């Protein structure tokens, strides 16, 4: 339950990058 | 909260509005009586206008007590409510235990009902995966860490493309 | 026959169950605040969970969940600001008394929405008559407190609050929200000032009233210090507290008031030094060294300490706006004593950073011999907002407790300092204002 | 043991906060 | 114990391990201790850089406390997610993230002479975007001047320049002219706030939509990571589950004697107890002594 | 020499820059430097021995500090 802790900064002010749909709902509902 | 609140026998709920918990007040000038009536219990204090100031005066400050924290709780509920919506197209699944029998098994190709064996295997499989909750408390730790580097900024935690936008076009349309 | 805890079981088995809707927690948690259930926590917790998970919202229910909210004294961010989805949403179904209650009590949390009090603002300045004005003083404090630094409402209710005599409860939450403004129209707080005349039915109004006029740095009322020095057991510690700071800051030497003040302060403190905030302690450091007022000899030194911890805290979160403030009177001041080229100005700039007495960090200190002098520099944020730009109370709170220390502070404002066209007149200035205050350097 | 505070028990966990001071008590001596 | 300037940040922070180090120092205060004397030293570099290392210890305790608005429909519980990060950086010592994010952008290009080196050396801190329009409007110019476009202002390339730079503005959705009315404020305060009631409001729907943006990254993370996972079969999820577990406690018992692994070790043990504890009570939840 | 500044020179800032800058050429050496104009560097000078570049500028100091935080910031 428990995650690597990092010590380090995001310089940039960028695009908070959205992953893509993936198709779960489409191969189980094949 | 702020230090002073100005509420308190002052245009105040003069009654309640569901019947699980009937109240009612008596609006004097001075004081007021009230009595709340919830069930098989009831209870009818006397306070002042001088009582409710003197309550806003302790501040309550509820915090929740999370397991691992309120940002992985938030996580973890929303893995567990997309889980669900996938339960929820595991439960319109045909059923296949009154196809089983032997009057099923013979009339049917061997190859078919090899297919049809295998798709109740991986029914079991999916069902057996969507429903283990105890593994989306470690899912929802490896979304925490690329999220808090990304609020641990050099310009600010809630910054982002669109403030960085208007701030530059108010530093590039200015005189130097 | 009449048994609190028996029904504070039967509302925790109420809002326990799965299907609490609106009406339900509302009413929940106005028979909570009705029977001052402070000491019990979980189940307060209880009733702002199944409040901010229900759905539906109407304008009753909505307005009485954030009536026993802001009355019971419970706070909770994230409940309440996720309350304003309702309020914006039914802020046409609102009646007058239901919007002022919603916004006072959404402005009270800090709830940080700036289209419900823009909405609000708009509504109340279109229909401005027929809001009575404690409604428009429950508008007033909510879109101050809620970040909004609105001003045409400052005017449009200052016009009803001269107009029409308004309750001391209605003129307290003016003052306070005025403070937080940051306004000083003497022409409307003068006419706010008159109803502090018949007594005060609460303490938290004179306390309030105190804290505004001594915010806003006008004077004492002589009833509103009576009041407190009447009523000074219905406050909490951090109410008293600004109480006697904004006594203080106002100009007050009744010291009986500053002692029943101080005297349910500092049991509070004896009893639990931890339960203050540093802001608070230095708040009572400022109305211990300014009124000349005693503490116990635990107590003063430990506002000694504190008050210092509150400026060196003040002075690493500076907003760099500042900072580049007192970069600019640091130089002048270093070449108003004298500096026509650079290194001497930055070895006379990086040598007034001398350590204050109580461990704080002075910018610009000055000794010639025994005589210490301190600049002040005053950015834009410890000024009044309105167009004569004076600065505020704790502006002059800090120059007063420096002087007890023995520094003379000359205070410069930054209205004036940064419309002088070159670093010489900047020089003239700050020469004029330590001049004005201690003319031996 | 049990039942140990409410001010010990709303401490968010598994955040950084330490390798940020521990980063920041070797930094800062060996950059000054 | 508090090395007396983290004390300092942490007077205006909120969070429980931060306010417990704030009440133990005020608690060893009030026995008659001294407070030491702030560091009238340390020159502006290593000034920022302990700004930058302490504010990040407000803020990383502070976000984990932060509710995320995952799959909530509205626009409160954004608007509450977006106030309590304003909140925070206003708890850690940072300012309004307009200015803030202004005062980085003349902090990186205080001395670029021409457009080209603004619009190159700010170009993470601005939208990859609205920086490739700068640059089409920035060539569009040159292509008449054939000159490098002065960042002066006065100068006729850069007054040609900006009549399209607001063009790209406006056309990119935000208004210029507003947020420069804003900045350059105005005399009279019964035009000022009708500025500021215009300005305020184009800033709640930046950051509302900013925050949205970061909220839609972590749903469409968080599905990619389910849709993932839900693949597999149970035993490769319980397996590699432990392992990372196993892997992940074994970096903190590798570290000994350092802050960070003992308190790695005293958070696995809290987490043991509230299981425990939910376990010996279900329907109540964990036991908090009041 | 020449000695490539951000700011034009004073009378005492001058001979404290003679001053900083006689610790670099190995005698009693009379250092006859030029002075140039350099708004890119953010303070501090340049000296141009035109044999070797000595480089007491502050945007060098700046870029020298962040490699150095940048790589300890690596090192932990």
């Amino acid at each position: 339950y428990l995650a690597p802790l990092r010590s380090d900064f995001t310089e940039e002010i960028t695009a908070p990058k959205v992953a893509s749909a993936s198709n779960l709902v489409n191969e189980w509902n094949n | 909260l702020t230090t002073f609140t100005f509420s308190g026998l002052q245009d105040a709920p003069v009654a309640a509005l569901s019947g699980s918990i009937k109240l009612n007040v008596a609006a004097k000038a001075g004081k007021a009586e009230v009595t709340v009536a919830a069930g098989a219990a009831k209870a009818a204090t006397q306070v002042s206008a001088a009582a409710l100031r003197k309550l806003s005066g302790s501040k309550i400050s509820l915090a929740e007590v999370a397991r691992i924290s309120v940002l992985h709780s938030s996580i973890q509920n929303y893995l567990l409510s997309l889980s669900n919506e996938r339960y929820q197209l595991l439960s319109q699944w045909p059923d296949f235990t009154t196809m089983y029998g032997k009057d099923f098994y013979y009339r049917a190709h061997p190859e078919d009902l090899k297919k049809f064996y295998d798709a109740a295997d991986e029914y079991y499989k999916l069902y057996e995966t969507v429903t283990e909750f105890d593994s989306l408390s470690a899912l929802a730790s490896q979304v925490v860490p690329n999220y808090a580097a990304r609020r641990r900024s050099t310009v600010h935690p809630a910054i982002g493309s669109t403030v960085a936008d208007g701030a530059f076009t108010n530093f590039l349309l200015s005189k130097q | 026959e009449n048994d609190v805890p028996a029904i504070l079981k039967e509302i925790d088995s109420l809002v326990s169950r799965e299907a609490v809707s609106a009406k339900e927690v509302s009413d929940a948690a106005v028979a909570l605040t009705y029977l001052q259930v402070k000491a019990n926590r979980r189940l307060w917790g209880k009733v702002l969970e199944k409040a901010g998970a229900a759905q539906d919202y109407d304008a009753a229910s909505l307005t009485n969940l954030l009536w026993a909210i802001n009355t019971g004294g419970v706070e909770h961010f994230k409940t309440v600001a996720e309350l304003a989805g309702p309020a914006v949403s039914l802020l046409p179904s609102l009646s007058p008394v239901q919007l002022s209650i919603v916004v006072e009590a959404l402005g009270g949390a800090g709830v940080k929405n700036y289209e419900l009090y823009n909405k609000a603002s708009a509504v109340v300045v279109s229909k401005i008559g027929e809001f009575k004005p404690a409604e428009i003083a429950r508008v007033l404090y909510g879109v101050a407190f809620g970040g909004v630094n609105d001003v045409a409402l400052a005017k449009a209710a200052g016009k009803v609050f001269a107009s029409t005599e308004v309750d001391s409860r209605t003129a307290a939450q003016a003052l306070y929200a005025l403070a937080k403004l940051g306004r000083a129209d003497k022409a409307t707080v003068d006419a706010l000032l008159k109803s502090f005349k018949k007594g005060t039915e609460s303490a938290s109004d004179a306390a309030a009233a105190s804290f505004a006029l001594g915010s806003l740095s006008f004077k004492a009322e002589k009833a509103i210090v009576d009041a407190l020095k009447a009523s000074a057991g219905d406050l909490a510690p951090a109410q008293a507290v600004e109480a006697a700071y904004g006594l203080a800051l106002s100009g007050a030497t009744d010291a009986e008031a500053f002692k029943a003040l101080f005297g349910v302060v500092a049991p509070a403190i004896e009893k639990a030094p931890d339960a203050l905030e540093v802001s608070s302690l230095a708040q009572l450091h400022v109305a211990s060294t300014i009124s000349g007022a005693k503490l116990p000899a635990a107590v003063g030194s430990f506002v000694a300490k504190a008050f210092g911890l509150a400026a060196d805290a003040a002075r690493l979160k500076r907003s760099s706006a500042e900072s580049a403030l007192v970069a600019d009177v640091a130089a002048a001041t270093a070449v108003a004593f004298g500096a026509q080229y650079r290194p001497e100005v930055a070895s006379a700039v990086a040598s007034y950073v001398k350590t204050a007495p109580d461990g704080s960090v002075l910018d610009i200190a000055i000794t010639k011999g025994d005589a210490k002098v301190l600049v002040q520099a005053v950015p834009s944020s410890l000024l009044t907002s309105t167009t004569p730009a004076k600065p505020l109370g704790h502006v002059a709170a800090y120059s007063k407790v420096r002087e007890a220390q023995g520094y003379a502070v000359a205070v410069v404002p930054a209205n004036e300092f940064e419309a002088l066209p070159d670093q010489k007149a900047k020089a003239q200035y700050v020469l004029a204002a330590i001049k004005k205050v201690a003319p031996s350097f | 043991a049990d039942a140990k505070a409410l001010d010990e028990l709303r401490k968010p966990k598994f955040s950084s906060k330490y390798l940020i001071q521990h980063v920041s008590q070797k930094l800062i001596p060996a950059v000054k | 114990a508090v090395s007396k300037k983290e004390v300092l940040y942490f007077l205006s922070s909120k969070d429980a391990e931060s306010s417990t180090a704030v009440k133990s120092y005020l608690k060893s205060l009030y026995a008659g201790a001294q407070v030491e004397a702030t560091e009238t030293d340390a020159s502006e570099l290593i000034a920022q850089l302990e700004k930058k290392y302490l504010s990040a210890q407000v803020v990383e305790p502070g976000v984990h406390n932060i509710a995320l608005p995952l799959g909530e429909s509205g626009s409160a519980p954004v608007k509450r997610y977006a106030a309590e990060l304003f909140n925070l950086g206003a708890q850690a010592g940072f300012e309004c993230p307009f200015i803030e994010v202004s005062k980085k952008f003349g902090q990186e290009t205080a001395t670029s002479e021409t457009v080209k080196d603004v619009l190159n050396k700010t170009k993470s801190y601005v939208s990859a975007d609205y920086n490739a329009a700068l640059n089409e409007v920035l060539s569009s110019v040159e292509a008449e001047i054939n000159g490098p476009v002065l960042f002066d202002g006065k100068t006729e390339g850069f007054k040609k320049f900006a009549a399209k730079a607001k063009a790209v503005a406006v056309s990119r959705g935000l208004p210029a002219d507003t947020i420069l009315a804003y900045c350059a404020g105005s005399a009279n305060e019964d035009a000022a706030d009708k500025v500021s009631k215009e300005f305020f409001t184009w800033f709640e729907s930046a950051y509302t939509a900013d925050a949205a943006a970061e909220v839609k990254a972590i749903e469409a993370e968080a599905a990619s990571i389910l849709d993932r996972h839900l693949a597999k079969p149970v035993a490769q999820i319980r397996k590699e589950q432990a392992s990372a577990y196993a892997s992940l406690l074994k970096r903190a018992e590798t570290a000994k004697g350092a802050k960070w692994a003992e308190k790695y070790l005293e958070d696995v043990k809290a987490v043991q107890w509230f299981d425990a504890s939910v376990a010996e009570a279900p329907a109540s939840g964990p036991k908090v002594a009041a | 020499c020449t000695v490539i500044t951000a700011e034009p020179l004073d009378k005492l800032e001058r001979v404290e820059l003679t001053k900083k800058a006689e610790k670099f050429v190995d005698a009693g050496f009379k250092l006859v430097m030029q002075e140039k104009i350099d708004k890119k560097l953010l303070g501090g000078f340049v000296i141009e021995f035109s044999d070797r570049r000595v480089d007491m500028s502050t945007a060098k100091k700046v870029e020298e500090f962040n490699n150095f935080v940048n790589k300890l910031v690596l090192s932990i």
